[PDB]
């Protein structure tokens, strides 16, 4: 979950 | 507030003492970096992760208080579009023909020799270079200018250790 | 000479350019720990035994030439029968208490601060330390220690280094 | 075999 947000930054 | 959105998500990721530590810091990086298969890498080790919690640990606390970890992750992705961003040949490397880019994208601007030693020591044989290699190399790269910086107080370009500051410095890193 | 002995023995470690690189290096290292399961270990990774080649790389050919690894060869021999001094209670591992005396007879004498923060950087959860990084923790510091000898040709106990050789010592190790 | 003689010189 945290992971997915940070995920979402890489382009 | 951009920032206080972080701290929520930070809040998740941070362990029992809430600062990050190398092992924290290496698990979030592999289950973000295996959404992403366009990345090559054979993993974050865990060697990397405490080199790379040793330079952003700059309280010296042993792990990532929040501060350290946003400054860590706006580097990396900052960086990992310009990796996304060199990747012609969309092989999930930066061959060797787009690295010198790459480091000016990232606003490096480093001598030839200076380069030919890091590419010697983040490399493959190619001379080409994968995600963790890449991240890593510019975490310490970046954290190294900044630690020349913060160390040069008159500002003239030099400065000056006795072999304490030398060995921590580099053995802290 | 026992040297002209190490010279066939290198002969058959060597990769095709009679150098050894950090991967050959890895290899080596990992199939002679293997052979000591006393001694415990997640194995020497890639990460580790490059930045171990380049701080041991003098003449900056990227690979461990003959002198370089008989020289890494003979200290990480003498370190190991350190660690099995000082693993007193056959853990497998330096124990926290024990790792003051195995610096020591190591023949390292480092103020509190800076082995806390070795320890912060080499050792696992318990403040113990398992092989591959007591011998990487041991290699670095010997040349660091080295590197500053070196370069302070005064023999005043200060160096002074610009941003090129700063960036130089710091990335290429 | 260089392997074994590296091995033999651990305690
Ligand atoms: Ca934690
Ligand atoms: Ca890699
Ligand atoms: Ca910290
Ligand atoms: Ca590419
Ligand atoms: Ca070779
Ligand atoms: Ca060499
Ligand atoms: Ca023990
Ligand atoms: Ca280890």
């Amino acid at each position: 979950d945290a992971i997915d947000a940070l995920s979402s930054d890489f382009t | 507030e951009e920032v206080r959105q972080f701290r929520r998500l930070f809040a998740q990721l941070a362990g029992d003492d809430m600062e990050v530590s190398a092992t924290e810091l290496m698990n979030i990086l592999n289950k973000v970096v295996t959404r992403h298969p366009d990345l090559k890498t054979d993993g974050f080790g865990i060697d990397t992760c405490r080199s790379m919690v040793a330079v952003m640990d700059s309280d010296t606390t042993g792990k990532l208080g929040f501060e350290e970890f946003k400054y860590l992750w706006n580097n990396i992705k900052k960086w990992q579009a310009i990796y996304k961003q060199f990747d012609v040949d969309r092989s999930g490397t930066i061959g060797s023909s787009e690295l010198p880019g790459a480091f000016e994208a990232a606003g490096f601007h480093l001598n030839e020799h200076l380069y030919s030693m890091i590419i010697r020591r983040y490399s493959d044989e190619g001379g080409n270079m994968d995600f963790d290699n890449f991240i890593s190399c510019l975490v310490r790269l970046d954290a190294m200018f900044r630690a020349f910086k913060s160390l040069d107080k008159d500002g003239t370009g030099q400065i000056q250790v006795n072999i304490q500051e030398w060995l921590q410095l580099t053995m802290y890193s």
